[PDB]
């Protein structure tokens, strides 16, 4: 059929300016990030200092979903540009330079170690007995 | 199209045009060269901007509290080697003529320094004083900035120099210094060696440094402790990987130190620190380090860690914690990154020290020679002088400071002219 | 001088052709203070910044996805430090910084570049430092100097021919001592490189003379071949005394 | 050859690995000799 | 020593501090000596 | 610089 | 609904985009007059079992550029744009990633 | 260097020596012991082996080709399938299984060239092992003729079903760290 | 035998015994994930430590000009006559200088020890 040595070109369109900014998210194969489950997210500026030149933090189904941090990529590509290609109805790609690009990493909605607590912990290194009995015990 | 037997001329001939383009001391001459121009442009580029301002409490209000003097060092300049006599009309000073006189063969140096000033009226000034002079630097005799250079034989009997004296020293206070090249280990490399009697089996050593800039070197040690110590835990566990950072006072655990680089799962840290999963007997090798560092499981906490074992303590904790982040940032594998996101480089390279330290403990690498010339790099006259002017472009600015911050805490004025001491560097 | 180690001083075996073994100081410094080779030059160093441009532009992918993988992306380019990405094909990169090498865009003649094909790693080294030695280059079994450049080189003057233009020709290459540990050197073209019983087929470079792994002050010993080695390391000492 | 066997003699020559092996070993023994001196020095006066 | 079929009147050691520790401070005179004495003649040089 | 037995 | 919540509806319509690497001299010209709405025609030619990508410089713009394909497997990617009006917005899921080399 | 070999050990000699005897260090480099043979020992050489093999010593490491840890939840289970034969010649007449069984198992598996060369015998490894350790090491030693030298080793009875402890019921260094530790001692420590 | 991680917070799990069903486990000590063990095998140690060095070789190891080549020996795949031969190029490998042999021409790589 056609399919077998169909051809396709199309236009390529780059507009000036945009109101919304391009940014890439980037997520690790082994977190098996899945979508379907993302009813609602909350991205925003981290407050660790307790703005644009910080990292992002993700909160996916608010606090019980699952949070994930994104930090800016430190090189900057000086010699090289990244472009992302849409449909859209004209039937014309178009490229639009990525600002910025974030690696996103989860972090696990379980029970937490007080500071003190595991300074505590760490000073007794040779934990002979049970480790998972200890964090049962948190 | 070929040479055979014949050859025995064409060795010699080649190595007659190789003597002839360069000569024996090339080294030197080069060294010196490149140094000058270089060295001296970058160290005065990537000196801080001297930043200033008079103290709030000394003065009542704020209209003029603020006055902010800002000082930037464009660019350098050198003379061809000059001596100023006594009556203080300048001279260009012949080698010999230094020689005899007891004097020193040196060439004046000037930086353009420009002074921005805001007197919180948003009304900044911009006073550029050029070709300030700053220092004398020895020049190496028959090097690009000597006078000798360029000069044929016969303008160089009339300056009373031999044609076949190759240059290379300095003429210090009447008498003839060579530099002599110093060895010393490569920098920015791993190296993993064995200390017999050291309670670490296998040591790795990366003396990282940021292109020469600035910090000689900054060693890191990724360690793997000895399993020879016995004890019920200490046999189960086997032997324990350890890190020796800069700026702290002991040792810290290695996944406690990728954690802090914000790298919390252990399946990340071992990606990092082995590179194929499928291997069974590194992943056992990384296992009893994992088993260390099961306590902290955050990166604040990994943060706080270190802080807490660093040389100076914090007594808030969070101050703990940005006093670890800053100095992971500078100190620790600088030559990889020094800022920002740098964190995933260096999270790489010290996934890579400590990969093969495990190669090397399972003998899967041989241990690295300090013998070997590929490990040492030579120290010529450039790197010696660069060293020493940063030294003293760093206390030049200091003195500059003092001078200033006395006259600014007045607001009467400065003027970089006193300030700058050629004292110092000369 | 101190320590009285017998380790830091011997002759280490890479110090062929780099350092003279036989002039040496007697005494507390023994091996501890060397001298030059004849033909030895020491890196001024440069900047990293077009090379790593290069291996951006050839492939070289950064912040790749656990790509090394078993090295399965064969080699991992290192530059002075800094693990700077890995490449898919570490062969034909090599050969492109080589040809680069030659025509000096990226690659001065000083800029080492190392492939340990065990270990997957390529270094890429240019870091002010570095001691390296002249050597020229055998292609197949042939040397390519030929009669050409040395007939320009024995007409030096008024033909303006000179070594940088052999050096730019791509006849001679300067290689320091990690390069050394991944080349075949031959002696002497004829002795070696010409068809015999194959003790190797795949010399890559030759040396321009055996001779030059002598010092300046060696290098005065007429025969030096013929006499104890301790008898050349006084010789050099002693010429350094000699009244002239 | 390739270990450090030096099949010429001191008046055949020795070819240039030959020479190079050949400075290994006089280089080890002039070491030797200097750091000998101290060490039994410092024995002879402790026994005196 | 006191391993059967181990001779107990010439099976000696190198360690002079152990022959102090198990047969006396004559045997580690003795032993001393030979120690002494082999080191100082193994280049076949004597000394009275 | 004879042999393993002689001298070095 | 909220200052912070994350438009997911490209998500829900899987919309597919691709993520080329391009070179600094092609971004250059296209920044040169960045307003004309055209730079280019990329051309993707198919064969019974072999797929081919290319990128044809306009002629004004000049006064070929093949596309390697990469693998995508090792790595999920999304697009998101931050909006002026602070509504942050998803575009859609990388299916492909492209290089496009000098000829 | 340049010692004349004429046994295969080497020997302080030289200034290092003289340095060794004048100082009394009480750690001499080469410490060596030579040892005269009284009987007909001396004469015979396989009875001076016989005297070199008590007279050297031996870890049970050397011997041990190598050590593996299953979770074995019965002993009849058997999850090795080449022990079934062995474990269940065992326990057709099962003895200190009346306490219980531990639910793990060290299997060790020695080389029988160093076994034969060391001329060490599996009654006299496994009375070493268990006897040393107690009734608590429970060990299982294959035929010498079968082609593998297996020793299975479990931890103690009363401690498993721990009616002896008494007590309180709570797990000391769980069981499988505590079979962990045990084979580092055994590895270093047997002196077999 | 090998080292398997949780699938929600990607931490290293840890055997456990199920003492009810007497059943090897595996639970992540952060959160409360469970997977039975299929191998049945946790610490395996070889103390003779013999591994078959081919396993370490690389075929690229066929591109180096300072390695030995002999025509000899030809490969068992292709016939190819050149063979690189190298000993064990690793530090406690015992005593082995076994000869191991990697083929040349492209992308065969063919490792055979004799
Ligand atoms: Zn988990
Ligand atoms: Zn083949």
């Amino acid at each position: 059929g056609p399919s077998s040595q169909n051809v396709t070109e199309y236009v390529v369109r780059v507009p000036k300016n945009t109101t919304k900014k391009y940014n890439i998210m980037a997520f690790n194969a082994a977190d098996k990030v899945n979508f379907a489950t993302w009813n609602q997210a909350r991205l925003e500026r981290d407050l660790s200092n307790k703005p644009e030149d910080q990292p992002w933090l993700l909160r996916v189904n608010g606090k019980s979903g699952r949070k994930f941090k994104g930090i800016k990529k430190g090189g900057v590509t000086e010699n090289t540009s990244y472009y992302i290609f849409t449909q859209c109805p004209d039937g014309a790609f178009e490229a639009f330079p990525v600002h910025n690009w974030y690696n996103f990493t989860p972090l696990a909605r379980h029970r937490t170690l007080t500071a003190e607590e595991a300074e505590e912990e760490w000073e007794r290194r040779n934990k002979v007995l049970n480790h998972f009995s200890i964090m049962q015990q948190r | 199209e070929i040479t055979p037997d014949l050859w025995q001329e064409a060795c010699w001939i080649v190595i007659s045009s190789y003597f002839d383009e360069k000569g024996l001391v090339r080294q030197q001459l080069d060294s010196f060269d490149e140094f000058i121009q270089m060295s001296v442009q970058r160290i005065v580029e990537d000196a801080p901007p001297i930043d200033l301002q008079a103290e709030a409490q000394h003065a009542s209000g704020e209209v003029e509290e603020p006055p902010r003097y800002l000082l930037k060092f464009e660019q350098i300049y050198l003379s061809k080697p000059t001596h100023w006599e006594r009556d203080g009309a300048p001279s260009p000073m012949m080698p010999n003529e230094a020689r005899l006189r007891n004097l020193t063969y040196s060439a004046p140096l000037y930086v353009d320094i420009t002074k921005t000033v805001i007197k919180e009226g948003e009304e900044q000034l911009q006073t550029q004083h050029q070709k300030t002079f700053i220092g004398k630097i020895p020049i190496m005799l028959r090097s690009t900035y000597c006078l000798l250079n360029g000069l044929t034989d016969r303008d160089l009997c009339e300056l009373n120099e031999c044609p076949l004296d190759p240059g290379g020293y300095f003429i210090i206070n009447g008498s003839e210094k060579v530099l002599i090249a110093q060895e010393k280990m490569a920098t920015n490399t791993v190296y993993v060696f064995a200390k017999k009697d050291s309670k670490y089996a296998y040591t790795g050593e990366c003396r990282s440094c940021l292109e020469n800039s600035s910090r000689p070197t900054s060693t890191i040690w990724v360690s793997m402790l000895a399993r020879g110590g016995q004890g019920a835990k200490k046999s189960a566990i086997g032997q324990r990987i350890v890190a020796t950072l800069p700026y702290i006072k002991q040792e810290v655990p290695i996944i406690i130190v990728f954690r802090a680089l914000g790298f919390v799962s252990d399946r990340d840290i071992l990606e990092h620190i082995i590179y194929d999963f499928e291997d069974p007997e590194m992943m056992e090798m990384v296992k009893p380090s994992l088993d260390e560092a099961f306590v902290i499981q955050e990166q604040n906490v990994a943060l706080n860690f270190i802080g807490s074992r660093g040389a100076k303590p914090g007594v808030t904790k969070e101050k703990r914690i940005k006093y670890a982040k800053e100095v992971l940032q500078k100190e620790m594998l600088p030559h990889v990154g020094v800022s920002d996101f740098c964190e995933t480089k260096k999270a790489y390279f010290l996934g890579y020290m400590v990969h093969r330290l495990l190669l090397a403990a399972l003998g899967r690498r041989e241990l690295d020679d300090r013998d070997h010339y590929g490990n040492k790099r030579l120290d010529l006259a450039g790197p010696l002088l660069a060293f020493l002017f940063r030294g003293m472009f760093k206390n030049l600015l200091k003195e500059v400071r003092i001078y200033a911050q006395k006259f600014i805490d007045r607001g009467k004025d400065f003027n970089l002219e006193l300030a700058i001491k050629t004292r110092i560097i000369s | 001088r101190d320590g009285k180690l017998a380790k830091p001083r011997q002759l280490h075996n890479t110090l062929w052709g780099m350092v003279c073994p036989a002039e040496t100081p007697e005494g507390h410094a023994v091996g501890l203070v060397k001298n030059l080779a004849l033909m030895a030059y020491i890196s001024v160093g440069s900047q990293p910044s077009p090379i790593l441009e290069f291996l951006e532009e050839w492939s070289m992918e950064n912040l790749e996805e656990i790509s090394p993988a078993a090295i399965a992306d064969a080699t991992k380019i290192f530059v002075n430090g800094c693990w700077v990405g890995i490449h898919k094909d570490p062969e034909q990169l090599m050969n492109t910084l080589r040809k680069l090498r030659r025509q000096m865009d990226i690659i001065v003649s000083e800029v080492s570049m190392i492939r340990d094909i065990r270990e997957r790693e390529i270094r890429i080294y240019t870091d002010a430092g570095r001691i390296c030695r002249p050597l020229l280059i055998v292609e197949k079994q042939k040397l390519l100097l030929k009669k050409r450049h040395i007939d320009q080189l024995k007409e030096r003057e008024y033909n303006n021919y000179s070594w940088q233009d052999l050096v730019a020709s791509g006849v001679v290459e300067y290689i320091d001592t990690l390069e050394e540990e991944t080349v075949m050197l031959a002696m002497t073209p004829d002795d070696l490189q010409e068809k015999e019983v194959a003790y190797c087929s795949t010399y890559t470079h030759c040396e321009i003379h055996p001779s030059m792994i002598l010092g300046v002050c060696a290098s005065i010993i007429p025969f030096p071949d013929h006499n104890q080695s301790p008898r050349n390391t006084y010789q050099s000492a002693m010429g350094k005394q000699a009244m002239g | 050859e390739s270990r450090g066997f030096v099949e010429n003699s001191y008046l055949a020559g020795l070819t240039p690995t030959e020479f190079f092996f050949h400075a290994m070993g006089g280089r080890e023994g002039l070491i030797d000799t200097a750091v000998k001196t101290a060490e039994t020095g410092y024995i002879q006066r402790r026994l005196i | 020593l006191s391993e059967k079929d181990v001779d107990p009147v010439r099976t000696t050691s190198n360690d002079i501090v152990e022959i102090f520790t198990v047969l006396g401070i004559e045997a580690v005179r003795k032993a001393l000596e030979r120690e002494l004495y082999h080191v100082i003649s193994f280049d076949g040089s004597y000394v009275n | 610089i004879w042999g393993i037995g002689c001298n070095p | 609904a909220e200052r912070g919540e994350l438009d997911l509806t490209g998500a829900k319509q899987n919309t597919g985009v691709w993520l080329v690497k391009v070179p600094k001299y092609l971004s250059q010209q296209w920044a040169k007059a960045s307003g004309r709405g055209e730079v280019g025609k990329l051309r993707i030619a198919k064969t019974q079992g072999r797929t081919e990508v290319s990128f044809t410089l306009n002629e004004d713009l000049a006064n070929e550029h093949p596309f390697v394909l990469q693998s995508v497997g090792g790595q999920t990617l999304t697009v998101f744009t931050e909006s002026s009006s602070d509504k942050l917005s998803l575009e859609g899921i990388v299916v492909q990633r492209a290089e496009c080399r000098p000829a | 260097f340049h010692y004349a070999g004429v046994s295969a050990k080497n020997v302080t000699l030289g200034v290092p020596r003289l340095k060794e005897l004048i100082n009394i260090s009480k750690k001499p480099k080469t410490p060596s012991l030579t040892v005269f043979l009284l009987g007909q020992s001396a004469r015979d050489a396989e009875r001076a082996k016989d005297i070199l093999c008590r007279l050297e010593h031996t870890t049970l490491r050397k011997v041990t080709a190598n050590t593996a840890i299953y979770y074995d939840p019965n002993p009849q289970s058997t999850v090795v399938a080449e022990d079934q034969e062995w474990v269940n010649v065992y326990y057709e007449m099962p003895d200190f299984d009346v306490a219980r069984i531990s639910p793990w198992l060290l299997r060790v598996e020695l080389d029988r060239k160093h076994m034969t060369d060391r001329k060490l015998t599996m009654e006299q490894i496994a009375e070493k092992i268990n006897a040393g350790f107690g009734d608590d090491l429970n060990c299982i030693f294959n035929d010498d003729n079968a082609e593998k030298l297996v020793l299975r080793i479990r931890i103690m009875n009363s401690d498993e079903n721990k009616m002896q402890e008494e007590e309180e019921v709570v797990d000391k260094m769980d069981d499988d760290v505590f079979l962990r530790c045990i084979e580092s001692n055994m590895l270093t420590d047997m002196t077999l | 035998v090998g080292i398997r991680f949780c699938q929600e917070c990607n931490n290293m799990l840890y055997p456990k015994e199920d003492k009810e069903n007497r059943i090897l486990l595996y639970a992540c000590r952060n959160c409360d994930y469970q997977q039975e063990a299929d191998n049945s095998c946790i610490y395996v140690n070889k103390i003779t430590h013999e591994v078959d060095e081919l396993t370490q070789i690389i075929a690229d190891v066929s591109q180096d000009p300072t390695l030995p080549r002999t025509e000899d020996h030809p490969c068992q795949k292709c016939g190819h006559k050149e063979a690189v031969f190298f000993q064990s190029h690793s530090a406690r490998a015992e005593d082995a200088m076994r000869l191991y042999y990697v083929c040349t021409a492209p992308h065969c790589g063919h490792r055979w020890t004799e």
